[PDB]
């Protein structure tokens, strides 16, 4: 199907059964499906903790380089992910974030100290 | 620069050209 | 206050004409426009210098505005606008030249220095002070205080009206202080500096009382806040000047009673919250003020002489010297407007030759 | 950040301003 | 095998491309707004918020160029935005302009400037964006010079930044098994990287035009 426009964009396709995400970081053209067509598949994610308590991510690390080469795009959470991998720095938004939980945290203590 | 065309004899288009009788005639 | 040899016209007059009757044109301009096509800068020329009467006035301001809106508007010429104010001075029409003036925007209107001290002088001789103050703010919209004799008369015209007027509204306020602040920048002489410590006093107390906004919106004026604060430095100049630049008594006395009034006497804010306002800075304003003001009477800068009567001196001393020059600029200005409008039938007929070819190509 | 930038974001952004906000703890508060 | 032309689909891309061709609608239509819904009349569509004190107390460029000679061509300009954003003097130097006559007023249209941002000048006059914005405000004649006085700050900056850790663990180990064992750290050159204010004046000449 000849799409107007688009462009390609490393992202994730959500896989995996009601309460039982999973994610598939794929390389695939922005307009087509979330868990659509894809130019090719680049890792895998698993949210949830495994009997390790560890979250598995897979990235294919010399394709991903061939596809942020050829102009492919990044998705937020991709991107994420890549930060906390130590490809790409941290995101701002994810230290942001960190902080702000940190000042939740605070408040939250001194709310509870205070009684 | 700067030009100017003349008011009178003037060539002018016409309104509606109506290419849908052109096509008419197409088919 | 200009020399007749000044209102000569004898050279426009002179200028090469080429002669209709207006409704020729007329009929020209309103079957171009029927077409929807663009008049030429040229045929407006011609019908400005085809005026001959009061009607003929009227109609040529209602083409005037045509053509305005017209894609030709970016093509008008100095001396078609020159044409319009001498023919409007010709059959009396100056009422209209002034609503044209003030409707620049509508109209075009936009008078070389010349033409507007041309006008000016026609006011001042017609005694209309209350039309000169207008023809004044106009200059000021304009930023056309480029010349000495233009400066020279909107500051007399200026003092005169404020000799002659007690009462002010904000936006009067605004438009004298404007119209002072600039040619008294551009006159380095004790009268300029005295009209700019005016007007910076009215613009200083309409910041104050309305907004900063106010002040500089559509003005031809800085949106720095401090204009008080310029007027304090502008008396901190003179003081440190040669002597014999001196501060009008009438200015500092007006200045004086500005910060007494302030002292004494939705929503948006433009200030950085860290940097304090007027409002609070006025009680430093007065101790300021006191201090420079008994430290030039000190010194002895301060002129107690009348603003109207220097400025009276200072016309009569030095307007010839600027009207000397004037005429040579204009002469010059005239003899350039004949080879470009030269230029303009070359370019008409070079293109009248192609235009020959319209229906021969068909 | 400068004190200047923080009065230029409250000026940009008067009438919808949060609670300006300090640098965050050094460490993860461990909430006893 | 042969496909039956679809005559009335040529028709219709004709037709339609000629009727928005010769009903294009004018700058004065598009950009008009009603200063008390602040909508566009043309498509009725709200301005955005944050828009709103801008539209009601600020001014068009061709809105002031309307009350100067030659529409103020060779006069600098300056954005309300960038004033406030910016302590360095930003403007243009409008080189030419092109209104857009059929407005009553003469309020909207194209221009054209030498772009002066931050205190750095470009190379060239440029079409305007954001013409029909409210920001716009005009440099007097006086203290233009003043204004526009702009000292060049010390422009030196990172010449190159670390790698994120895994890349550079990566390099290293490349580096290692090839026998480079150069111990000098891997470093990522920026200068080649033009870092812009993301409110830079971006090329008009691209920009795309509403429609009917």
């Amino acid at each position: 199907k000849a799409y107007r426009g688009g462009h390609l964009t490393i992202r994730l396709a959500l896989g995996g059964c009601t309460n039982r995400p999973f994610y598939r970081i794929v390389a695939a053209h922005n307009k087509c499906p979330r868990d659509g067509r894809f130019v090719e598949q680049l890792g895998s994610y698993d949210p949830l903790p495994n009997s390790h308590g560890e979250k598995l991510v897979a990235l294919n690390l010399d394709r991903i380089r061939h596809w942020i080469g050829c102009g492919a795009h990044l998705s937020k959470p991709m991107e994420k992910l890549l930060g906390l991998a130590g490809f790409f720095p941290l995101h701002p938004m994810m230290i942001t974030n960190a902080e702000r939980l940190r000042r939740k945290r605070a408040r939250e203590v001194l709310l509870a100290s205070q009684k | 620069q700067e030009r100017f065309l003349f008011p009178e004899y003037i060539l002018d288009p016409e309104p509606q050209p109506t290419r849908e009788k052109q096509l008419q005639e197409l088919q | 206050l200009l020399s007749s040899a000044y209102v000569d016209s004898h050279k426009w007059e002179a200028r090469e004409k080429e002669h209709y009757c207006l409704a020729d044109l007329a009929s020209l301009m309103d079957k171009t426009f029927e077409r929807k096509l663009p008049v030429s800068s040229l045929t407006i020329s011609r019908l400005i210098d085809n005026i001959s009467s009061r009607e003929e006035i009227d109609h040529a301001e209602y083409y005037l505005y045509k053509f305005r809106h017209s894609p030709n508007c970016w093509y008008l010429r100095n001396w078609t606008i020159h044409t319009w104010i001498r023919q409007c001075l010709k059959y009396d029409a100056q009422d209209k030249a002034l609503y044209t003036l003030v409707n620049k925007v509508q109209y075009g209107i936009f008078p070389d220095n010349f033409t507007f001290n041309l006008l000016m002088d026609s006011f001042i001789k017609k005694e209309n002070y209350k039309d000169a103050l207008s023809v004044v703010f106009e200059v000021m919209m304009q930023e056309a205080f480029e010349v000495p004799s233009t400066q020279l008369l909107s500051l007399y015209v200026l003092f005169h009206c404020l000799a002659k007027k007690t009462d002010f509204s904000w936006e009067e306020e605004r438009n004298f202080g404007a119209s002072l602040l600039l040619p008294g920048l551009k006159q380095k002489n004790s009268v300029g500096f005295s009209s700019q410590l005016y007007g910076y006093a009215l613009l200083g107390k309409v910041e104050l009382q309305q907004g900063l906004r106010a002040v500089y919106h559509n003005m031809p004026l800085i949106w720095k806040p401090g204009y008080l604060d310029r007027a304090l430095q502008v008396m901190e100049k003179v003081a440190a000047s040669p002597e014999d630049i001196k501060l009008c008594r009438e200015a500092l006395d007006v200045l004086g009673a500005v910060l007494k009034a302030l002292t004494s006497a939705e929503k948006l804010v433009e200030q950085l919250d860290i940097e304090e306002t007027e409002q609070s800075k006025l009680p430093q304003y007065l101790e300021r003020f006191k201090a420079l003001h008994s430290k030039l009477q000190a010194l002895g800068k301060i002129e107690s002489e009348g603003l109207l009567s220097l400025t009276t001196q200072l016309v009569k001393e030095k307007l010839s010297t600027c009207e000397a020059e004037d005429i040579a600029t204009y002469e010059q200005n005239l003899q350039q407007w004949h080879l470009d409008l030269v230029q303009l039938i070359q370019r008409e007929q070079q293109q009248r030759e192609q235009a020959k070819q319209e229906y021969q190509a068909q | 950040p400068p004190e200047r930038e923080l009065s230029r974001l409250r000026r940009l952004y008067q009438g919808h301003l949060q609670e300006e906000s300090g640098p965050p703890p050094e460490s993860m508060p461990k909430m006893p | 095998k042969k496909v039956r032309p679809r005559l009335i689909a040529e028709l219709a891309r004709r037709v339609r491309a000629l009727r928005e061709q010769l009903n294009r609608p004018r700058d004065s239509q598009l950009y008009a707004v009603d200063y008390e819904t602040l909508t566009r009349p043309f498509s009725g569509r709200r301005l955005p918020v944050r828009a709103w004190a801008d539209v009601r107390r600020e001014s068009r460029l061709l809105q002031l160029l309307g009350r100067l000679p030659l529409f103020g061509l060779g006069r600098l300009v300056t954005r309300k935005s960038w004033l406030w954003q910016h302590d360095e003097p930003c403007y243009w130097r409008l080189t030419r302009v092109r209104p857009d006559y059929t407005a009553q007023n003469l309020d909207h249209g194209k221009a054209w400037g030498i772009l002066t941002f931050k205190g750095k000048t470009e190379s060239e006059a440029r079409e305007i964006e954001h013409v029909m914005y409210h920001d716009w405000r005009l440099v007097p004649k006086h203290e233009e010079e003043a204004f526009t006085a702009f000292t060049p700050a010390p422009e030196d900056s990172l010449a190159s930044v670390p790698y994120p850790p895994l890349l550079r663990a990566m390099i290293i180990a490349e580096r290692q098994k090839n026998g480079d064992t150069s111990t000098e750290e891997p470093m990522l050159n920026v200068q080649r990287i033009r870092m812009e204010p993301w409110d830079y004046p971006a090329k008009q000449e691209d920009k795309g035009r509403a429609k009917g």
